[PDB]
Formats: C-alpha cells, structure tokens, sequence
C-alpha cells in the first residue's frame, strides 16, 4: 500500500527474480560428486586429470559434452568423517579412489566403502568406485613377493569370472588380482543395495585420460535409473 | 425399453461422476501441495483439467443425446457442444503426448534434462495442447468447412442421428485423423518404445549384476498406459476415418459405445497418470491426515 | 610425553571442577519452577493470543 | 558417562589363547554395534571384528578369520573376543569400540585417532 | 607417570560423582508433579517461507522478531521478512555448504560458515545498499558448526576441530581459543549476559565456558552419543542438550547435574535442534523423522508435535519475544508456527 510497503514488495521481486536466474544456472544444470579417497589414493592424479576438461574444502569445475560438473574434496578436514559427509546427502554420485596395489590397508579402505554405503543419509548416492593404481598392483602381483591372499585368504580359492575382460597384455594372475580387489568392493555393495543406488567399478592409472567421460557416462546412468525407478520402468 | 435405458443412464451417470471426482482429486492435489509442484505434475494437472472440463462441459449432453437418441438443446448448443467435444478431446490427446515427450526426455537425456524440461517449456506445452485444438475445432465446426461437399449427406446423418452428430468429409475425416489422433498417438508409441527398450537392457544389465555375485515393472507400466490409450480411442478414430469412403455405414448405437470409450479415457486418464505411481498416492494420504 | 601431558590437562580439570560449590537438586527445580511460573503470562506459545493481537495471522 | 574397560592380555606363547572382555556403562548396550580395533606398535589402528545388536551379524578382518571369535553378552553389557591360534604380529593394543549412534548399521570413525567411544585399551604380546 | 595420573583421574571423577550425588536430595520430576500440565498444545502454520534451492541448515531469528536470516546448501543467504514473506536479501556465498548462520544483536551484520572453515561477516548496512563481505575469519581447523555474534565486533564460533574460539571482527584474530573437546563440537549457545556460553560435542560431553576467562568451568555428562544441539533456559541457569540417541536433557549449572530426560520409547531418531518458548515451559525439538515435538520442560510430557515438513528437521528458533517458532529443514522450506 504504502510507499515503503510497494519498495519492499518490489525489492522483494528483483531477489525472486535473481533467484529464479540462479535456480537454473549452477544449481539445476550442474552436477555435484564427492571425491572421496585415503592418504595413499591417488584423487590427487585424478583432480589433474579432470582439471584438463589453507583450509576447508575444494572445488574441482569441469565440462563433458556441455554438462557442467562440481566435485568436492575435502581439505584442512579432521578423522572423524561421521558429521559433514550429511552435508553430500544429495550429490548425483560419490566418486571413491582406492589404491588398488597397497593390500595392506585394503581392508581399511573396504570398511570406508562399506560405512559410505551403510549410512543413512547417503542410502541413494551411488559410488562411482575407481581402483587406482593399476599399473603398481600388477608389478606387484608380477613380483610375486608379496602375497595377497594372506591378507585376503579367500584370494586362495577365487578363479576370474568369465565376463572378465583383460587387456590385450594383461597376465592373467594380474586379471585375477585386479578382479578379486573388484567383486571383494562389488559384494559389499550388492549385500545391502535395495536397488536406490549402484556402484560403477572402473580401473584406472595415474596417466588415464578417460576419468572424465567415466564420470560422465556413470552419471548419466545414474539419473538414468534413477528416472526409471521413479516412473515404475525400473 | 425404459428399464434398459434407466439402467443406461445410470451407468453414464456413474461414470460422469468417477471422470469428474478423480480428475478433481487429481487437480486438488496437484495445486494444494508445494511438494507436487514440479512441471511434469503441471501438465499432468492441466491433463486433469482438461478431463473434468470434458466431463461436466460435454458428457451429460452426449448422455442425453444417447439415452434419448435425440437432440433437445438445438443448433446453436449442438454446435458448441461439438466444438468443445473435439478441442477437448484432441487437448487431452495432445497432453498425453506431450507427457510422452517429456518422459522420453527424462529417460534418454538424463543429464541434460532439469535444464531442458523446465517451467517455461511446460508452459509452452500446455499453451499448444490448449490452443491448437481450440483453433482447429472452433474453425472446423463454426466455419462448417468439415462438412464441406457433403452437405445433403451431413444433413441427412443429422436427421437420423437424432438431431445432430459429429460429422466430417473425406478430406475433412482424414485430415482430423491425422491431427487429433495419429501424430499424437505415433509420438507417444515411438517414444514408449523406446522407453521400454531402454528400461529392458537396464533390468537385464542390473540383473546380470546382481546374480554375478551372491520383476518385469516396464512391460507393465507401459502395457498399462499404452493399453489405456489404444483401446479407448483408436477403434473411433480408424472407423471414423474409414467411415465416408464406407460412405457412413456406422449406425446408432456404435458411434455411442465408440465415444464413450473416449470418454471412459478421460476417465482413467487419473489413474493412469497419477494415482498409478506411489508418491502421489503418498501425496494423497498426507492431505488425508 | 604427548599422553601424560593430556593427563596433566585431564586432571588439573578434574580438579578445577571438583573445587565447584554445587547446590541441592531440590533449590534447582524451585527456582527453575519459579521462573517459569513468574513467565507464564508472558509466552505466547503456552497461551495463544487472540489472532488480533499476533502479527502471524 | 559413557565408559569401555577392555580386561585380559599380556604375554602369551604362539599358538596360545586369549579371552579378551569389555565391560560396557552408561548406555543402553543392546542398542549398538560393538566392534573390536587393534594398534600394532608403530602403526595405525586396524578394525579388527565387528558383531551386530543381538549378535545375528559378525564379521571379521581377513587376518582374523578362522581363529578369533567375537561374542556378545547383551544382558550382562559385556563383548568378548576368543583369541585362538595367536602369532606374533597379534601384538598390539586391542581397543573395544562403540558405534557412534544406535540402530544404525554403519561404523564411521570407530578406527580414528581420537575417537570418543572406544575403550582404553589392553596389551596384549605374543612371544 | 601416565597409570598414576589416569588413577588420579579416576580419583578424581569419583569425587566429583559423590558430590553432585550428595546434591541430588530431590528430582525435578517429583517437584512438579503437583503442578497440573499446560495441556494439549496448538501450533499451525502461518507462513510458509520458500524460495531456497537444497537443504536449509541453519536460520536465526533478528532481535526485533521480524527479520529471519537462514543458510541453505545451494550456496545463499536469506534475510526473511517473516511478516510479510517479502525477501529483504539474497547473499551468494562463496562456498556452498554453509553449515551455520547468525544475526547481529544490532542487526547489522549476518555471519556464516561451514565446511570451509571459515566464518564469513556479511555487512547489511553498506553504504552503497549492496552487502560485501566484510570479515572472512580463518584459523578453524575444521568445518564450522556454530557461530554467534556478542555484539558488532566480537563472535563466538564452534568448529569440527573440537575447538570454540572468540574472535575479534575489526582485526580478525582469535582474542580466545576453548579447547577440552574430545570430538567435534556441534552447537554453541550464549548466556543472556553473553558472560557464559555452552558447547555441545561429540563425545556426548557438555561444557560450560567463560568468555572472559578463557577456560571451562563444568563439564556436563549423562547422553550416550553426539550432543547435536543445545540451548540456554531463558533464566540462563540452566540448558539443554539434543542427542544424537533420541534423547533431550536438562542441565542445571549451579547443580552441575542433570535433572530431567525428555525421551520416549516410540522415538529412536536423534535430535537436531532444540530451543525454548519466552517462558522456559516449553522446550521445542526437532528429530530427524522430520517432526518436531514439544516438551513439557517441567513434566517431561509431549505437549504437542510440529508436523509438516516433508524432509529432516534441521534448524529450529523462537523468536525473543516469543510469538512465534521457525523450523527449518532438508525439503528447503521454513514455517513459521504459532
Ligand atoms: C466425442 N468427442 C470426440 C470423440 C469427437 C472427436 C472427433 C475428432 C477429433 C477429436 C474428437
């Protein structure tokens, strides 16, 4: 009515109107991942990788075929992860770096994936799970003087699954390794997924180039499905 | 036959009251919750507009045109009633395909389509579906150019149909064919197809998944939906179309069953479309508590 | 020297915590029953105001 | 106050048993996971087993199989953990760990450094 | 040696444990039983306050109860004009996941921060009408849980690092640093004379500390898991905590004990906020089954709940004269509730 009430309501207007720009710019048009990964992962590699396409957390933008994405790592960030992973309960996909080659903190890096998956504030992210460090566990699956099945007994009864594609100079007990690392994080993820979320394995090196249509290919499968399921396709 | 005509009007009573009942919880709850407001339940809620207006603004005159087998609102209203007998219909139509294209969006551009499929788009759908069936049905009725080199035949079907009926040409039946039904009905099936098979390869790829280690829902819900649609309207649209180079053979009583099927469209159209998919349901209780 | 240094820490705490002068459960509940019985015809919340009155309607 | 005393250890043979104990107070033990972690000298804590609320799920590291065995005693609010078939890299600190929330299935930081929830530990060395 | 001093520890918790025993003559719950309940409360949903993009997690009430500052985790500032809905401003963070916010006393600046460690002051008042940011604090180790503003130039922070510390806007250094925390502290609550604050942590420990002094003078005890929130009695003698077991308690400062547990066998979720009505009889929580229940502060009886909104409860706040209580959550809605 008044003219201070008119002001309001007009200054009121440009913010809606500010905010209905920003609600289609960096907030609906872009995707948001969470990198997650130990000391000895390589998420740093994979960060530089991805950027071709003193405290807090970092922001990593990138672009595959004009779709925009944000992934987050945490920085100056304490061990006790329990509280600020809620604040990633609805991020499109949470992209976890696993050293593949270092069998002794395997395990740890197993119960990370599992309480990742458990929790239940991320009950629908799906993981994008790379095993990094491709090329370091098959020098030492090659080497032969560390032996992985006494870390994982069960090594000692796997064979490789049928399915399983190797590379063209791949030694088979390397395709052997390198799978038994994969389906010990595909069981974890398989005994307690009600089909909400999934988990994308791909193998990965320090020199790959292809990180980012990975990312990019296993969100789109994942919004994928997820549309199905809301439309009763899935 | 007065007791099988009662009990004909009773049964057309029923279903005008479940078109409009469903369609306004459909409306209601659509509007109501801020939780609903997303662009895919607006056209779904303008689909349920489209379907009430149809059943309060043109199924109890048709009820009463088949139950009395005769016209008693004269020229004036019948025309009217045609005119709004076809935009609405082509508009419910035109809304099924149009939440046909917006699925297909959802589905084959997962990425991309929060920025595509937004409020402006809808919007603009939703202008089309209401517009362009309006545009055709007032100028085809009004301008009586549907009947066009037929006018002894169009007055003669008159007469028997019991006053005045939905009548077209030749070229007037196919090109009305081709607009209300057939683009619509080929987008829609095209895209579903699609859908479907998108939905196959993931169930097998996730299944395949999952029996590496330690339901059928899209032949279903699409069985449903296209199943709905077909059986409701394509047996009047292709006798109608076939019908003037039969040189009008479908008698009384047929062309009554035949848009009562495409009423009864309308009339599952809610059920299809909202009530089939749980969060609306879930919507629906929380306005019940 | 990092853990006896944190006992230190731990006990001189204790200490300082222990030196506090406390008072009977009974006096706490009183005066916490006190205020609010002071307070009740002042909080909208307990009893709502007629909708004339509140700036919410 | 929420408080963990792990009992048992010292020095043991190779190929000897243990019985390790926790008695737990101030909180409803039933209502969380228990867990059990270990600190080898000159290295970080490693999660060694797990055992669910009532006990129906258990699990262990790939080194523990088949010779330790985790038990649980709701009623008397006390975890256990029958060591068997010890060797000399068992010597470490074992330290019983709460899960942070109850009802929930996950266990984030039971293994962190200063983690609130666990135990003060007991040595327990192999010759 | 490291056995003795723990053993001296022990001692010592034993004594402090038989003197606040000897001080439990009575129970508050006993107290007021003969004072009859407030009854069945009411609570509808005047407005309905929308407009963010993600999840709320924090909001703050402005002094003069009219004003509405909330954080939500698209990266945006809100100032709420709760009368009317009518947006007053639209601040764009520079780090999206803001975990809290706060309003000046004066109401001249905003304050917020979150998982980039830094507490961020946003001018209100600039002299060319645009907010600047005009102090980013740094120095936290760990994301910011909680801040809240003494008066223009001094705020008080809790952050992930299991530290609170007080700072000084003009020259941006920490003037006092609280440490004793073993976990992440969660809430923070000033005293109504901002001489005392509280801090709830992980660790299911409460602390009472003195701004002034720098050190903690209590430490509370008693919830089996993380203490999420925690709020000061109107009186200022007393608080209470939210717990991530399901549970709400009261504290009394001058008992140094606690004295009632606001709890029900139906209810399993943890708590996320809590705060009190003008009067203290009321004290309000939110749960993450996205309802919010309202306590009997004296009876420990469910007065009434909040239902509405569709996803967790995140934020709850009573406005200082009372009329009204704003609850935040994941759906990215506010109501304000009377
Ligand atoms: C009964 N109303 C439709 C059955 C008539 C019609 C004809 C052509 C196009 C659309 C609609």
């Amino acid at each position: 009515v008044s003219a201070e009430d008119k002001a309001a309501a007009e200054r009121s207007k440009m913010i809606d109107k500010n905010l209905r720009e920003d609600g289609e710019k960096a907030a609906a048009a872009t995707h948001r991942l969470l990198l997650l990964g130990a000391d000895n992962s390589g998420k740093s590699t994979i960060v530089k990788q991805m950027r071709i396409y003193n405290s807090g957390i970092f922001e990593t933008k990138f672009q595959v075929d004009k779709v925009n994405f944000h992934m987050f790592d945490v920085g100056a960030q304490r061990d006790e992860r329990r509280k600020w992973i809620q604040c990633f309960n609805d991020v499109t996909a949470i992209i976890f770096v696993v050293d593949s080659s270092d069998y002794n903190r395997l395990q740890e890096a197993l119960n990370d994936f599992k309480s990742i998956w458990n929790n239940r504030w991320l009950r629908t992210i799906s993981v994008i799970l790379f095993l990094n460090k491709q090329d370091l566990l098959a020098e030492k699956v090659l080497a032969g003087k560390s032996k992985i099945e006494d870390y994982f007994p069960e090594f000692a009864r796997y064979t490789t699954p049928e399915d399983a594609t190797p590379e063209p100079g791949e030694d088979p007990r390397v395709t052997r390794a390198k799978y038994f690392i994969r389906d010990e994080f595909l069981r974890i993820s398989t005994a307690s997924g009600d089909g909400r979320h999934y988990c994308y394995p791909h193998f990965t090196c320090s020199v790959d180039t292809e990180n980012a249509r990975r990312i990019f290919n296993d969100c789109r499968d994942i919004i994928q499905r997820m549309h199905l399921r809301q439309y009763e396709l899935l | 036959s007065n007791d099988v005509r009662a009990s004909l009007y009773s049964l057309m009573v029923l279903i005008i009251l479940t078109t409009l009942v469903g369609n306004l919880i459909v409306i209601v709850s659509i509007s109501h919750f801020k939780q609903l407001h997303t662009p895919t339940n607006w056209l779904i809620h303008s689909m349920a507009t489209v379907d009430f207006l149809l059943g309060c603004l043109v199924m109890p005159y048709s009820m009463v045109r088949s139950a009395e087998h005769c016209w008693y609102f004269g020229e004036v209203f019948c025309k009217i009633h045609t005119s709004t007998d076809i935009m609405l219909s082509s508009a419910s139509i035109f809304h099924l395909s149009f939440i046909s294209i917006d699925r297909y969006y959802a589905v084959c551009d997962p990425l991309r389509y929060k920025a595509k499929m937004n409020i402006l788009v809808i919007c603009v759908m939703i202008f089309i579906s209401w517009s362009v069936p309006a545009v055709f049905a007032f100028g085809m009725i009004f301008l009586e150019l549907n009947f066009k080199g037929a006018e002894e035949i169009y007055y003669k079907h008159v007469h028997c149909r019991g006053g005045c009926s939905v009548f077209f040409s030749k070229i007037s039946g196919v090109l009305t064919f081709m607009t209300s039904f057939y683009i619509p009905g080929s987008i829609m099936l095209c895209v579903y197809y699609r859908i479907y098979l998108i939905a196959k390869e993931q169930a097998r790829l996730i299944s395949d998944a999952n029996q590496k280690l330690q339901e059928r829902k899209a032949v279903k819900t699409l069985g449903i939906v296209m199943g709905v649609f077909l059986i409701c309207w394509c047996p009047f649209f292709i006798c109608t179309v076939m019908d003037p180079f039969l040189h009008y053979i479908i008698p009384p009583t047929l062309n009554d069953v035949l848009i009562w099927f495409g009423y009864l469209n309308s009339t599952f159209n809610p059920m299809v479309y909202a009530f089939f998919y749980p969060w609306f349901r879930k919507a629906l209780k929380m306005m019940l508590f | 020297t990092a853990s006896i240094a944190q006992a230190r820490k731990l006990v001189e705490q204790l200490k300082m915590e222990a030196n506090i002068d406390r008072i009977k459960v009974s006096k706490a509940a009183a005066d916490l029953m006190a205020y609010c019985e002071a307070h009740a015809k002042e909080d909208p919340l307990l009893t709502p105001v007629p909708a004339s009155e509140n700036p919410f309607r | 106050q929420v408080q963990l005393q792990e009992s048992g250890g010292g020095l043991v043979q190779p190929g000897g048993s243990l019985r390790l104990s926790c008695a737990a107070s101030g909180f409803t033990f039933s209502n969380y996971k228990m867990n059990w972690v270990r600190q080898a000298p000159g290295k970080g804590l490693e999660w060694v087993s797990d055992i669910s609320q009532s006990g129906a799920s258990i699990s262990y590291t790939g080194s523990v199989k088949g010779r330790f065995t985790i038990s649980r005693d709701n009623a008397k609010n006390t975890l256990y953990l029958q060591m068997n078939s010890l060797k000399p890299e068992d010597t470490a600190v074992y330290y019983c760990a709460r899960c942070p929330a109850p009802f929930t299935r996950d266990c984030f930081d039971v293994t962190s450094t200063t983690y609130a929830y666990r135990g003060q530990g007991t040595q327990v060395t192999v010759s | 040696e490291l056995d003795q001093l723990r053993q001296e520890a022990e001692q010592l918790k034993n004594q402090i444990r038989d003197a606040r025993k000897a001080c439990a003559d009575a129970t508050l719950s006993q107290i007021t039983n003969n004072i009859d309940p407030v009854g069945r409360i009411q609570m509808r949903t005047r407005r309905t306050l929308r407009g963010h993009l993600a999840k709320i997690y924090a909001m703050h009430w402005g002094t003069d109860s009219r004003l509405l500052v909330s954080a939500s985790q698209d990266g945006k500032l809100i100032i709420w004009d709760s009368y009317t809905t009518n947006k007053v401003h639209a601040i764009p963070l520079r780090s999206s996941w803001v975990m809290t916010c706060a309003y000046a006393p004066s109401g001249n600046y905003v304050a917020c921060g979150g998982l980039d460690n830094i507490c961020s002051i946003y001018n209100l008042k600039t002299r060319e009408g645009n907010v600047r940011v005009s102090r980013e604090l740094a120095g936290h180790t760990g994301y910011l849980s909680c801040c809240r503003f003494l008066d223009d130039n001094q705020i008080v922070t809790s952050s992930g690092d299991t530290t609170c510390a007080l700072w000084d806007i003009e020259t941006g250094q920490q003037t006092t640093t609280f440490t004793g925390h073993t976990g992440d502290v969660m809430s923070l609550s000033l005293a109504p004379d901002t001489r005392l604050f509280v801090s709830g942590a992980c660790d299911a420990s409460a602390k009472l500390w003195d701004v002034r002094e720098g050190m903690c003078r209590q430490t509370f005890t008693g919830h089996e898991s993380d203490i999420n929130a925690i709020c000061f009695f109107p009186n200022g003698n007393a608080f209470a905590t939210g717990s991530d077991d399901a549970t709400c308690r009261l504290f009394d400062l001058r008992a140094d004990q606690e004295l009632m547990t606001y709890s029900h066998d139906n209810i399993i979720c943890g708590i996320t906020s809590v705060s009190f009505s003008k009067s203290g009889r009321l004290l309000l929580a939110g749960y993450d089954d996205f309802n919010c229940n309202v306590w009997d502060a004296l009876k420990a009886d469910r007065a009434g709940v909040l239902a509405g909104h569709d996803n967790r409860v995140s934020c709850l706040g009573v406005t200082d004269d009372g009329m009204a209580v704003a609850t935040g959550s994941w759906d990215s809605f506010l109501k304000i509730w009377n």
